[PDB]
């Protein structure tokens, strides 16, 4: 892994041209997340 | 040492992980060719991962980057997808899960939209999609994805398409 731009913990990318995406986040140290909740699913097919 | 605990349907904790789910689900600029087509999903199972030193590995972690950032840790809860979700609920997050070729450089990728993570399950670009049928849209084979806590602390801002 790389690490955090300097003064930094993670990176936020926040979207700049899809009007309706949320923001991604990178973290370069595996001990800043926790996997809280595994969930099990299917993708639905549209009606 | 984890334990996975299932969550019941009637578990107010069930329903409100079940709402962040389905309500950040948003069409993706693919058409659907990494994730499959959909605009909702089937929660077939909730389960809450417990491992003490995974648990305490964290805390120790938020505690510093808290310290370093005027108490606050700037903690979220965000979506993870990957191949490998068997081995980090197991291990933990660490380098082996970090996205090398990522848009923000080598590091564990994490969003708001559930649909984006669902992209990652079977791989970058969705893979080859589900291991029974090789279909990236497969509406029969169970998917798992991670809600995750994590710790941005100062976070660098990148403007982005
Ligand atoms: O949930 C995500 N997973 C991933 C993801 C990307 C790559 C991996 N790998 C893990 C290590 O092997 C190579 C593939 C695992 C997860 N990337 C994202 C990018 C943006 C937003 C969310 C995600
Ligand atoms: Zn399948």
């Amino acid at each position: 892994m790389a690490h955090s731009p300097p003064g930094h913990h993670s990176v936020t990318g926040r979207p700049s041209v899809n009007g309706l995406a949320l923001a991604e986040y990178v973290i370069y140290r595996g001990e800043q997340a926790y996997p809280e909740y595994l969930i099990t699913y299917q993708i639905m097919r549209p009606e | 040492g984890t334990i996975l605990i299932d969550l019941s349907p009637d578990d107010k904790e069930f329903q409100s992980v079940e709402e962040e789910m389905q309500s950040t689900v948003r069409e993706h600029r693919d058409g659907g060719h990494a994730g499959g087509i959909f605009n909702r999903y089937n929660i077939l199972k909730i389960q809450k991962v417990c491992n003490k030193k995974l648990w305490e590995r964290y805390t120790h972690r938020r505690k510093e980057v808290s310290e370093e950032n005027h108490n606050h840790a700037n903690e979220r809860m965000l979506f993870h997808g990957s191949p490998f979700v068997n081995a980090i609920i197991h291990k933990g997050f660490d380098e082996r899960h970090a996205y090398i070729g990522g848009m923000f450089g080598a590091g564990i990728y994490f969003a708001e939209n559930s649909s984006k993570s669902n992209q990652y399950v079977y791989g970058i670009g969705g893979g080859t999609g589900c291991p029974v049928h090789k279909d990236r849209s497969c509406y029969i084979c169970h998917r798992q994805l991670l809600f995750c806590r994590v710790t941005l602390g100062k976070s660098f801002l990148q403007f982005s398409a």
